[PDB]
RNA sequence: UUUGGUUGAUUCCGUCAACGGACGAGAUCCAAGCUGCCCAGUAGGUGCCGGGAUUGUCCACACAGGACAGCAUCCUUCUUUAGGCCCCUUCUCUGCGGGAUUCCUUGCUUUUCGCGCAAGGUGAGAUUUUGGGCAACAGCAGGUCUGUGAUGCUCCUCAAUGUUCUGGGCGACACGCGCACUACAAUGUCAGUGAGAACAAGAGUCGACGCUCCCGCUUGAUCAAAAGAGCGGGGAAACCACGGAAUCACGUAGACCCACUUGGGACCGAGUAUUGCAAUUAUUGGUCGCGCAACGAGGAAUGUCUCGUAGGCGCAGCUCAUCAAACUGUGCCGAUUACGUCCCUG
């Protein structure tokens, strides 16, 4: 658990993308590598009737939207750590990097 | 002969016998040694305001205490919230829906102390109540004591 | 010396049964650590003992069975229970004996009950808005 | 080894017959151990005819608004009263329950097609038959002092019997009756 | 009392509800008749009919 | 399964008012007004009597022992919580009313609402509801 | 209903005269046979079951049934 | 409230 | 773009003064039920090695005590909130994928053919697989100027229909109507013991150097509930949490026994604690009384529903400083009837 990357965004596309080459940059270095692990996803609902005026048959409204969230382990030293995690970054997906 | 023992299986544990009789048995040991105190507060009160009426059974106390050393020793460090959980039902309000509720943390607080005065229970440090090795003894030796019977 | 082990598991509802049966000094079954035999309600005593009793208890001579349940209620996990139970020891004699022996159970398994082998595909329907449940809705006026 | 199932242990499948060639292919007497299968019986038209007899006498008890869905109290009261129609009788119970099935339904019904006469088939005998047994029961069991258990068997006995103190033969004679003069 | 038939063909529902079906049955004299049936009928099935004198069309 | 003592007496007289023969003693207690269920238990517990004996061997020294506990309840260590009137908003003192003085009191408090002209006085002499329905 | 709540001399004698012999003992027929309390038979049958008279044929929390012993 |  | 068969289908086949095209249906999308890879110090297991507890030649077998497993086998079982190590990925987590196609038999099918139906089989699943979401062209003087710094004409505009403060009202009862909740009891009410779910939620982006939100363990306690207080945890697959929900079960040798009764809880009296700047027209929760309030299954009339469904039972979220008989979701027990027709309403 010597160090804690953690991802997590609104594009599954996106944050399987940054994982797949993390990897790779972590694989041209020889880390040694805790296999990513998919956190349950979850979901954000909202119901909400569709009329502005409380009118008609009482029809609803469902909204929704997920997060997915990856662990990464990594087990080497700081100075070398922060060269893997200069990689760049697409849009719209974040980076944790925490050691307990 | 339901108490021909089957070929190995010697002894026995808490876990195997029949829940109801361990716990009347236990009672019955509790009231014809003595040493367990009951307050002034054991005829009056009821077991939860979830409930209507106080409890019908004249050694409630003592099958209550009984049903507390059971389950403390079933699961380790546990505390008056996790109790209450166990012994809880539902309460009738009226013309309301049902609601249920938990049973009062007094009580439990003053079955845990009589255990402890009857060394039968330690309190683990920073968390709930575990059972020390008189009382592990104390409920083996009942449980062997049913099956033999 | 030498260790037999075999992992099955069943679901009936959500509850979810998770079975390990080993080779044994003297058969065993204990179900969320009590043991069989002490289950309380007789009618679920009997449906978890038909695992046995359908094959007969010689083939389970010298096996331990151990059964760990989790989640739905009452009747739902003593139905995940003799599921679990029964693929148990067909895994079992699918290996550490021939091929004979096994699917020689089997159908009389698939005699007496399909569910023993196969599970309930029955899950709970979803609630739609402007319904009390699944299928009923509003009252109505006029 | 594998030996025949008994219902509840006590009661066995053996030796038993159906008397009325008519009914004789929907009335189930396959062996189990108890009343509660927990099947899919309702998927096909005709697969309800499969479910085992008790089981079915069983699934009629529980019907009121309490008491909709307690499968295991109704088995509870059906345990008991077998012994009771047992000690009745000195006879199977599980042959009591066949003929009284057998002989508690009309054969021939009225329908408003002004009514005419007509037949009714194999399916409807027996579900109608134990229709009228647990209506009959539950209606006699409401604000009295005799308790479900031992209203049930009175009547089932009375039925097989075919005596007219039973809520489904009063029932059946008033039916085939009227039909009769309707035509 | 009761005579035993056996149902060899069903027509179709009859009736302006639909609950009624109209089947041929022989009697068990190789007599065949033609019966209106309440109820969920199929082939093969036995009827216990107590007059087996008149048509039903 | 004790034999019928043929001195087995109906309607048994008691603080003014007809309590059943039959009947637990708890719940022929509970037919005198102001004593209500919850509270004949604590009148048995604390009269020395059996929560099982029907009312149907009820001698006069043990009525006599039930009548003396009700009518000072807090000399039997009743707690003050478990009371009809804990603080009696006239005379300023803790008591338990039974038996044909809790209507009494009931019309004292209506009068006295009444004079003082609160709006749950006006609201009782007009016959409406005085809670917020 | 003038059933009687507590056990008197001609239905005392009675528990042992007649119930016995009878097919068929339940607390809900012996409460009608004798007027009795539906309690007080259950007790009078727990009664004559551990004299030896009757037998039990089926024991439940809410429901028991009894038959002569021979 | 009253309703009646 | 009709007619003849078929289909939930203007879905298909055939015929044809029509031929070629566009929408809608179908497909696509989401969630379930079966499986493949990848996964672990936030999910789980398997051996041993320690430590802790109980342990029988017979004999005895509950106060009345019964029916249902283990015994040719290598050695009796439980726990570790006194725990060290070794092996793992069936169960859990999920991003892409496989898997169902009337596939295979039998019989029916416009005179053949064609389009297809019914029963069975393979199967986790066998007929839009099961639930949803989306949904054309035409309209209605349907609703909303009480959502907006959406808005036209037109009203008030400094002793105002602008704005703010104090106090009332929106809740007032002879009554009538829609929709819910609780019951009318023994398939029950009350009191104990047992095993046991999922969906979820939780604190600053203005105020006290620290906090605000959600909870656990003790203490209060030489004496009710309701609470003050200490000690900590959690940014939430690590805390609450081994998520001890209610129906449910109990050979509990429990209490009651057919009565407006221990059924039902309306109405009313008295004492307390909390939220709030403020509780009277009772905010709310808890305690003891009142139960002599109807109500014993409901006329004419009438609503919803076809498989994990109806009905029964609870929980979470939302509204929320404090209040859920409401709504939006979630699981738990779990059936009877039909597999039809055009009689009523469309
Ligand atoms: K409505
Ligand atoms: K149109
Ligand atoms: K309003
Ligand atoms: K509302
Ligand atoms: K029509
Ligand atoms: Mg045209
Ligand atoms: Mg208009
Ligand atoms: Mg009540
Ligand atoms: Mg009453
Ligand atoms: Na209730
Ligand atoms: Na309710
Ligand atoms: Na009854
Ligand atoms: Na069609
Ligand atoms: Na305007």
């Amino acid at each position: 658990q010597r160090v804690l990357v953690k991802m997590t965004s609104r594009n599954a596309k996106a944050v399987e993308r940054v994982v797949a080459e993390l990897l790779e940059h972590a694989r041209t270095e020889k880390v040694e590598v805790r296999g990513p692990v998919r956190l349950p996803t979850r979901r954000l609902r909202i119901t909400t009737r569709k009329t502005p005026c409380g009118n008609g048959t009482n029809t609803w409204d469902t909204f929704e939207m997920k997060i997915y969230k990856r662990l990464v382990d990594l087990r080497a030293s700081t100075e070398l750590v922060k060269k893997i995690t200069s990689f760049q970054i697409e849009a719209g997906v974040d980076v944790s990097i925490t050691i307990p | 002969s339901k108490i021909r023992r089957i070929g190995k299986k010697k002894g026995a544990t808490l876990r195997d016998v029949h829940p109801w009789r361990w716990v009347k048995i236990c009672s019955q040991h509790f009231k014809q040694e003595g040493k367990m105190m009951v307050p002034n507060c054991a005829e009056i009160v009821k077991t939860s305001h979830g409930r209507e009426r106080a409890p019908q059974n004249p050694d409630w106390y003592y099958i209550r205490c009984a049903a507390v050393l059971r389950a403390v020793y079933l699961r380790p460090g546990v505390g008056y919230g996790g109790l209450s959980k166990r012994f809880s039902s539902k309460k009738n309000r009226g013309s309301r829906p049902e609601i249920t509720t938990r049973a009062s943390k007094g009580l439990l607080h003053w079955c845990c102390k009589s255990l402890t005065k009857l060394e039968l229970l330690e309190k683990c440090k920073g968390a709930g109540h575990r059972v020390t090795k008189l009382g592990r003894k104390v409920a083996d030796t009942i449980a062997f004591k049913i099956a033999l019977r | 010396h030498t260790l037999k082990q075999v992992q099955t598991f069943g679901k009936k509802k959500t509850a979810i049964a998770v079975a390990t049966v080993t080779k044994a000094p003297q058969c065993n079954i204990r179900i969320n650590g009590v043991p069989i035999s002490q289950i309380l309600p007789e009618t679920l005593r009997a449906k978890i003992m038909e695992a046995v009793k359908v094959v007969g208890a010689r083939y389970f001579s010298r096996l331990r069975v151990d059964v760990r349940v989790r989640g739905s209620g009452q009747v739902a996990q003593a139905y995940a229970v003799r599921q679990a139970i029964a693929k148990g020891i067909i895994a079992y004699y699918q290996k550490y004996h021939n091929e004979i022996e096994k699917a020689a159970l089997k159908d009389k398994y698939l005699e007496y009950d399909k569910f023993l082998l196969i599970a309930d595909p029955r899950r709970c329907e979803p609630k739609k808005w402007g319904r009390h449940s699944a299928r009923t809705r509003f009252t109505k006026s006029y | 080894s594998a030996k025949a199932p008994k219902l509840f242990n006590k009661w066995s499948y053996e030796n038993l017959q159906t008397t009325e060639i008519a009914l004789n292919d929907y009335i189930t007497r396959t062996p189990t151990y108890v009343p509660h299968s927990a099947g899919r019986w309702q998927k096909k038209r005709f697969r309800k005819a499969r479910i085992p007899i008790v089981e079915r006498l069983t699934n009629g008890l529980m019907f009121k608004g309490r008491g909709n869905g307690k499968k295991l109290q109704a088995v509870r009261l059906v345990r008991h009263t077998l012994e009771i129609i047992h000690l009745l009788t000195d006879q199977n119970p599980i042959q009591v329950v066949i003929d009284a099935v057998s002989k508690g339904a009309p054969r021939e019904d009225s329908t408003r097609v002004r009514r005419q006469a007509v037949d009714v088939s194999p399916m409807r005998r027996v579900n109608e038959a134990i229709y009228l047994m647990c209506k009959g029961a539950r209606e006699a069991a409401f604000r009295n002092l005799k308790t479900l258990p031992e209203c049930l068997a009175d009547e089932i006995v009375n039925a097989s019997k075919g005596s007219s103190n039973s809520y489904a033969i009063k029932k059946k004679d008033e039916v085939e009756r009227v039909a009769k003069a309707n035509r | 009392q009761a005579q035993v038939g056996v149902i060899i063909k069903v027509l179709g529902r009859t009736g302006s509800r639909g609950n009624v079906t109209q089947v041929r049955v022989r009697l068990m004299a190789n007599r065949t008749i033609v019966r209106n049936v309440k109820g969920p009928c199929k082939e093969g099935d036995m009827l216990s009919l107590m007059e087996t004198e008149r048509e039903a069309r | 399964l004790t034999l019928q003592s043929e001195s087995f007496q109906h309607i048994v007289r008691l603080l003014n008012t007809n309590v059943e023969g039959k009947r637990k003693v708890p719940f022929a207690l509970r037919m005198v007004k102001g004593i209500g269920i919850r509270f004949a238990y604590m009148v048995c517990k604390k009269a020395g009597v059996d929560v099982e004996r029907r009312a149907g061997t009820l001698s006069p020294e043990e009525l006599e022992k039930i009548s003396e506990v009700i009518a000072d309840p807090a000399k039997f260590k009743i707690p003050e919580w478990f009371l009809n009137r804990q603080r009696d908003p006239k005379t300023g003192k803790t008591e338990h009313l039974t038996s044909s003085m809790v209507d009494t009191r009931l019309r004292e408090d209506l009068e006295r609402l009444r004079k003082i002209r609160a709006h749950r006085g006006v609201r009782h002499a007009y016959g409406l509801r005085v809670r917020g329905q | 209903l003038q059933n009687a709540v507590m056990f008197d001399k001609e239905t005392m004698d009675k528990l042992m005269k007649e119930v016995p012999k009878y097919k068929v003992i339940t607390p809900s027929i012996i409460s009608d046979r004798l007027k009795i309390s539906v309690a007080l038979a259950g007790k009078g049958l727990q009664h004559l079951c551990r004299q030896g008279l009757i037998r039990l044929v089926s024991c439940s929390s809410k429901f028991r049934v009894y038959t002569r012993a021979a | 409230h009253t309703c009646t």
